[PDB]
């Protein structure tokens, strides 16, 4: 339904899984390279060929962890998608931004640190306001016809700027990108569900979301408090304690008791409906995890069982709990 | 939805017009002017919207847009042909008024 | 043979028109609506059909296509002019019958 | 006549002799490698310079031990024409279709196993309908300007198909593909006699057939039933036992009885009047050959002799036996 | 300030026009002959001068400096829209003059 | 000198024309029909020879050629520009006899 | 304000400090390369990050020596920016002008030289007339397309054949140049203020001026006459000790002491005021350096505290003294 | 005047000295490589910087010993101007005419006789039907694009086609030829005279002639009979010898007394004469030299002295001796 069931990325002929290992926090930092290998082999194991991690994670050094299991399990190259995003790479004034000398430099030292030859897809982390667009989409155009990647796409765009970097591309006769990397999840509703549709029917642009379970707010394990070992709890994460420790968070975690009677009934869990619930429409095609250990993981694959069970009567009683559907 | 600043390129049988949107987006109730009725006339590959209709009036129904509202019939044009297709655009009402004003027995 | 979906560009002296390809077979007895014909102008560097001929004459032979069957002179073109003209596309008689039923004597 | 008598490939500056030989069942499969040696050898000194190959054929392994006698003998590259075909590369979801990234892997990789620089020809072997034109002939325009290749063509695409690759082409300034793969023998005779000379007046593509004895059909050896050590005897070929142990295959025998009475009132033998019969227009510019000794290649070679007997009067007689000339 | 030479291009909705430099810079008091005031309609991106106005009315326009100072409205444009085209492209008082002795009542 | 099957761009202030050298050949004394006098126009960075001329003139110029040697001016020409027009082409007296025989009073 | 604070060289996305250090004739002639090692030592303390060199300085030793300090300290590639001239190549008929050899031969050798394997910004030192402008904008986008340089610019060209550069590379889709450097100082305004702004406006083309000190006249080192250990007294130099000893050298000495006179009055010196009067206004990206001993350097670097006290009142006492501002 | 005062190739940037050395029969076959050193010895010496040979000379061995002199004495690679020719490279069907197939093939194999790594203008030695002249543009810009050559240009090309390959080259955006080698000596004389000078003025095409001596009959040592050690007196050159000794040849050695005649009135020898005749109008570029020995080449680099005395009257006169100046 999600993983092993495989569907375009957009309209491109890239075919992915719908369901995707992320490389932040725990890759590199919170956990161990043991856990990390284990944990790639469980997703490897059942169909998710889809991995995606970032240059400023971990100052890069998840990156390298990453390519030190590649290496080792001799997993054969056309049947993995790897993604890497680009705009933060030290701290000159020459090294960040969106400009040709750093995509070209950032690529290269990232390529270098994977121990690959070339990504599937390299992705804008932001929005630059210094450069101009024709610069960006000529050096993305660059990099692609180098062979060091083969597509290329944005993430926290508008949709003005995706719009102005597709005319530029069909102007100077260039590479337009093929897909936007978007936030989703129940509670944060509005750039995925009434922006994106009108340039996926236009342009063909899809959308891979990502924190599915708000940092762990929707897996309700925050109803009494902060257990230890827990992201909330970690160095230098006190936005995260001050967000769920405040006044809406009480709220979140009735609306989230609610929702976990309705995942009761259903025969299920709360984060295996929480992640079935953003598949439940065609503008999206994957959505990227994010796991501790394997037994999270192992619950987080569970939710293809749960997808099909979604009829319009069960998503009507959950946009009736929630009360923030967008009006379009 | 302030509808302004980019181009727009309008194809009608070859002959390509270029206007900017807020010209466009001045009257919301038209064909021209909502993005949910000619999204189907879309063209990817060419970044424009393509008409295989009648070339020498739509100079007038761009002239409609550009003035605020005048409906001036080119004289190389018959009636009927141009009110078809002031009825395919779907100008309103009132512009169909202001047409049978400005040309006589209306 | 559903002739439908393409789009086709006829270049007639530097003025490029553009139509789909199921306006131009619902006549399949002349010369753009027969594909053996019109073989003989298509210039493959350009993708495009090349005429050598009249250019203001071309807008009602398009607008025949277009329209279903209605022929109307142009204002600035001669009679025998936009004769030799239906002679060469090939229009058939019965154009020609209302071609002179529309202008007066025939 | 075909065999050392030049011509083009469609309307490109490409020169091929009008016979080829295969790399189909027999090679990595049915023979052994020192039988394939002494066919390469004997096609070799007969003028034959076209050799066809693909990545599908013995899981890749023929094409291992077409390089094999390459690098032995050592001929020299400029006087062969060598083809390869790709659509399918293994069990993964991302390693087939005609995506870019499949493209550019399947042709490494084949250029791996080849021992070589470069192919000639790289032939898509079928369509895909996942996938968008124009990110196809981007690939194929890539890997062109790359030096992998010199041209690339189509194999079993329809009309509507090729027309809009070829107009795909000419609206991005890109390459245009030069030739088509059909089957054409003596029972199947539609696509290239009344759709592909509308493609070659027009766009100037050629038109390069394969299977010209029907697997061994017209060959006349399963008169009787059949025989030991043919192709229909071997394991995992049910589907042509079953073709010619059925209803229609004795009407099939009777009338390759009569064009053998034929073809021994003129001399000759049935598979050379045969191979014969599909270079008697201009449409078709190569025949590609199976053979499985060389006693049977060289039978096949003597065509040459046969090709110019073909007057009015004998194929007119030949349509008369067979009666399944399309309608144009 | 020699002003020759080059080749400029001028956009008028989708309507190209081209020209030399010399040909502008014979009349330094108006729109298009001053650099000052022109400079606000370039496109960097197409290297040309884009108008969002009038399509009929350019050619009189463009033969006013090709023809070193006659004014002529064409057949099929009206009084008042000929008038602010002439009004908004600065061609000074004594154009209006003309226009006004070449028009009837002025 | 032969002169046939090269195909020829004339640039006319922006309006493109193509025609054929058979076509132009015909009347080798003209500005157009000889070599000699039209290749102080050619652009070699676009391939086309450009004149800064008047625009609506030129469909009957290019039609002089078409039809064999046929003058008719336009509806929205005047007579002294069509003259001019005439007079810079260089077609000949008897062109100039046949279009004073055409409009009148010559 | 210039030193640590950065901007945009023209419009483009390349970000640069706005003082720059240059590389005539004290590197590889005047001083050693211990003093060369040490000054650029502390241009890279204090946030410099351009540097400018040419093939024609000190027969390109200069240009060794820049190359021996930058593999030596172990810099970063990604935080420098580095530039190199290109029209004098040699002493044969082929190795100078803007023609395609030799800018492929120049830019190969310079970056032989410099051990590195692409500069920044590649410049035209001067107008080529025997070679067309199509070739020249052909030649730089080959070597941008191959990795040998980023961006490209001119220098001592007119605005006429700036804007036909222009034209010609949006005609064939080929590359824009993004700056033009120029010389300015307190007796050289013309060409900065009056003809540049245009083009800044227009197509976006910025401005990196060149010897703001006058080759050390505005200093007011040469009050008296001609000490030792100057520039003024090398060998080779005569034209500038003509240029100072002759009769308008005493009315700008004399116009010298009462600028000295005014930056006395705000508390700096008269090079520092020279320096931060380049600078006020917005068409001017940044300024190339020259100094000859650290002390210079150190001193040189201090006019961005000056530059925030100009106001409009002593910039009109400065012209009002100068008496040269160009009519516009 | 000729030598040692140089003009550009055409309109292009390329600047050449007016004389040249070529690499027939002499290089490889008649003399040895002693001598073909000191006389490349003696050329360089003298300013010439221009060098042609063929892949069809001597089986390709002339320019194996042209590399042989090269790497030799340690000439500087910016100062010198190497040509090809491209058209005859084997007896296989494959490796012959203006395919991208042997254009690329061929090139790389003379890249690798010559020991070189790349070439300054390479020629299509002679035109060829049946290639499309689109494959054959799209094939000399790819060699120019990935630095194999610099140029491209014609031979024995007419006008047409010509014509048709500058069209093709602005339909696509694609790099239009630059020069033509054509055959002008006295006797041989319509095509420069009366078809190049229009190429010239319209797309800016130079010219480079060959055989300025015609095989040595202009030189005047024929006047006997066929002397020892001669071109017409080898094995394999009796056409020469049928020619000299023909009807026409001896209106030709009295036309060629009168010549000398005038030569000898002027203080020069007619090789000399000859030679300078060929350079009197500024729409040829260069000559190409053949020469068998020292005392030759150092004969026919004299002409420099003789090129300003070429008055209206003496080429008057020579016009009224010869009678075959061409209609225009
Ligand atoms: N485009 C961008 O700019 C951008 C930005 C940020 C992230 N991303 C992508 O988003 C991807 C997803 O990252 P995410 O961590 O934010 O997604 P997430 O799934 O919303 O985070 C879930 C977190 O909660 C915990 N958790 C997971 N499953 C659980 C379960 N059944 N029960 C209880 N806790 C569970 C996990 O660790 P704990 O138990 O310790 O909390 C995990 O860290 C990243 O890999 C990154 O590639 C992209
Ligand atoms: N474009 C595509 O998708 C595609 C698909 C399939 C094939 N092809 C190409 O087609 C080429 C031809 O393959 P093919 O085998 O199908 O052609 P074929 O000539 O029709 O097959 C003849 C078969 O019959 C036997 N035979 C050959 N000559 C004979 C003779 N005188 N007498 C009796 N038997 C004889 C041979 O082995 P046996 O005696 O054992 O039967 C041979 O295998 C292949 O090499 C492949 O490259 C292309
Ligand atoms: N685009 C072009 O064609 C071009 C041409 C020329 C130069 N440039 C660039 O311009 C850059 C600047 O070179 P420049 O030397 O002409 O600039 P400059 O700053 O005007 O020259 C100052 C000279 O005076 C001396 N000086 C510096 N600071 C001083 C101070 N406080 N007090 C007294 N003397 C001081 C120095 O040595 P002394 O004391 O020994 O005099 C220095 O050589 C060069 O690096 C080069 O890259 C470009
Ligand atoms: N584009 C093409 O297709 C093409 C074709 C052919 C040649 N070319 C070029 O043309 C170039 C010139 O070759 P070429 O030999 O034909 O030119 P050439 O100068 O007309 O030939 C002169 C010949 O006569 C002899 N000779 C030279 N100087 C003499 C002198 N003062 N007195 C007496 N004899 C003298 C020499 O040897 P001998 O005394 O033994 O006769 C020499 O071989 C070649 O190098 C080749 O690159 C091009």
């Amino acid at each position: 339904r999600q993983l092993q069931f495989y569907r375009n990325l957009g309209k491109s002929g890239l075919r992915v899984s719908c369901l995707g290992l992320g490389t932040w926090v725990t890759f590199g930092g919170q956990i161990t390279d043991e856990m990390a290998e284990q944990l790639m082999t469980l997703a490897y194991d059942n169909g998710i060929n889809l991995f995606d991690t970032a240059e400023v994670y971990a100052a890069g050094k998840a990156e390298v962890v990453l390519g030190n299991i590649i290496k080792k399990k001799g997993w054969r190259r056309s049947s993995l998608v790897i993604t890497t995003k680009i705009f933060w790479g030290g701290k000159a004034e020459t090294e960040r931004g969106l400009s040709r000398k750093h995509i070209i430099e950032g690529l290269k030292a990232s390529l270098e640190r994977l121990q690959l030859e070339y990504v599937d897809v390299v992705f804008a982390n932001r929005p630059d306001p210094n450069t101009p667009m024709e610069e960006t989409v000529r050096a993305m155009t660059h990099v692609i016809n180098q062979g060091m990647a083969m597509y290329w796409g944005t993430s926290r765009w508008s949709s003005m700027e995706i719009m102005e970097a597709y005319s530029v591309a069909r102007q100077f006769n260039l590479t337009p990108p093929i897909c936007e990397q978007a936030e989703y999840h129940m509670f944060q509703r509005e750039k995925v569900e009434v922006q994106l549709p009108e340039l996926f029917h236009k342009i063909g642009v899809g959308a891979m979301t990502w924190s599915p379970l708000a940092c762990g707010i929707v897996s309700g394990k925050y109803d009494s408090g902060i257990p230890p070992y827990s992201r909330a709890s970690l160095k230098g994460y006190q936005w995260l304690k001050d967000k769920i420790l405040s006044e809406e968070g009480r709220r979140q975690q009735a609306k989230l008791k609610e929702l976990q009677a309705i995942a009761e009934r259903l025969g299920c869990t709360l984060p295996q409906l929480a992640i079935a619930w953003c598949l439940r429409n065609e503008g999206v095609s994957s959505v990227l995890l994010g796991a501790s250990n394997a037994d999270q993981l192992m619950e987080n694959i569970g939710a293809i069982q749960v997808l099909p069970k979604l009829s319009s009567s069960i998503i009507h009683e959950i946009d009736s709990i929630l009360g923030n559907k967008p009006y379009s | 939805q302030d509808c302004c600043g980019e181009r727009v390129v309008i194809n009608i049988s070859g002959l390509r017009f270029e206007t900017q949107l807020k010209t466009l987006c001045q009257f919301p109730e038209t064909l021209l002017g909502d993005p949910k009725r000619r999204m189907r006339y879309f063209d990817p590959l060419r970044n424009e919207y393509f008409f295989d209709r009648n070339r020498p009036s739509f100079d007038a129904i761009l002239y409609y847009y550009q003035s605020g509202g005048r409906i001036r019939r080119p004289v190389n044009v018959p009636i009927d042909i141009f009110s078809e297709e002031i009825r395919f655009y779907q100008l309103g009402e009132e512009a169909m008024e202001k047409f049978r004003e400005d040309e006589g027995f209306l």
